[PDB]
């Protein structure tokens, strides 16, 4: 929902959430759990999840998350599933 | 530089690979642990090393056996020596010895995050609330100024003690697994040593070398970025003394002003246990 910047920011939010979820000593997770989270981070990095998140044609979400410093597509509920 | 740095093991020199293999063989040389007996290299280095390097030895040992996942057995051997080298239950591990240096380094490297997360809210209560309250903390009648009241300071100190202690008892659930393994390794060999208050010596050492040093010196721990006012410092020293007396399962004797606090100390014996 919203322009390109907010959608890219949402994607970066999801990536940072998983990244901080695996790289912190507070939770003291198991090893296999860290393996499946590491797999999940890779699968969210895929272009398929870019198209799920509404960001298309953009190579790097992190670049256009800050692009001002330096709605046409419809939304389908199966992607939300 | 990244793609160069993760290139692999085909581009390194013969000298580099020979050096790596020789280093690895030396690391394996230490970590060979024979059946039914303690590890030989550690037994040699425990009894050979001069005192000036002792702590440094402890450090590299803690860096080694943990990375080989064998830290439990190293601690087992060290404590297995220390339990017979020390006789009195009070004198166990309190003196300067290699067991003390190793467990001190273990506390410092492992429980820093847990200690900081436990300690900063009880600090922040003192930083703002009791600071504008400016509750005094002098309990020695000779050190008491005439303007201050003895009983009010004692009540403030008491309430502060139950707040800190109940915070720790609440955070009983939260420990890193490695620190718990260290405590278990200590407890098993201590129970082998004596059948009386095997848990008690564990608790006394636990408050002695981990908990109370942060309480006396919060600024030195790095948890508090500023030096606190000296009244708070004196009060925190009193916290450390009273909690140590709780851990020792014995009440104050010399301090008459601590005698009313002995009832609260002996009241919390079973919960601490």
């Amino acid at each position: 929902t919203g322009p390109l910047s907010l959608r890219a920011s949402t994607h970066g939010l999801v990536i940072n959430i998983i990244h901080s979820l695996c790289t912190c000593s507070q939770l003291h997770f198991s090893e296999e759990t860290k393996q499946v989270l590491r797999l999940s981070l890779t699968e969210f990095s895929l272009p398929k999840f870019y198209l799920l998140f509404g960001i298309s044609k953009v190579k790097s979400a992190a670049v256009i998350a800050f692009r001002s410093s330096y709605e046409r597509e419809t939304f389908a509920l199966t992607s939300l599933e | 530089l990244t793609k160069i740095l993760q290139q692999g093991t085909e581009f390194d020199t013969l000298a580099e690979t020979v050096l790596a293999d020789r280093f690895e063989r030396l690391v394996e040389l230490v970590t060979m642990m024979g059946d039914q007996g303690e590890l030989p290299i550690a037994m040699a280095l425990a009894n050979v090393v001069p005192c000036s390097q002792w702590d440094e030895l402890a450090r590299v040992l803690v860096t080694l056996f943990d990375s080989r996942h064998l830290l439990y057995q190293l601690l087992w051997n060290m404590f297995s020596k220390e339990v017979e080298l020390a006789d009195s239950m009070q004198t166990l591990f309190r003196g300067n010895s290699l067991a003390s240096k190793i467990m001190t380094f273990c506390f410092k490297v492992y429980g820093a995050t847990y200690l900081q997360k436990l300690l900063d809210p009880l600090l922040r209560i003192v930083i703002t609330s009791s600071d504008w309250q400016h509750v005094s903390f002098e309990v020695d009648p000779t050190r008491l100024e005439p303007s201050e009241s003895l009983e009010e300071n004692q009540r403030n100190l008491l309430q502060m003690t139950e707040k800190f202690f109940h915070a720790i008892i609440s955070s009983s659930s939260e420990f890193p697994p490695q620190l718990r393994s260290v405590c278990h390794c200590l407890y098993q060999v201590v129970s082998q040593r004596f059948p009386q208050n095997s848990i008690g010596a564990v608790g006394s050492a636990m408050f002695l070398r981990f908990i109370n040093p942060a309480i006396v010196s919060p600024y030195e721990a790095g948890i508090l970025d500023k030096k606190p006012p000296p009244r708070i410092e004196r009060g925190l020293k009193l916290m450390s003394k009273i909690l140590q007396s709780i851990a020792n399962h014995v009440l104050f004797t010399k301090e008459e002003h601590m005698r009313p606090f002995n009832d609260f100390v002996k009241s919390n014996f079973d919960a601490a246990r």
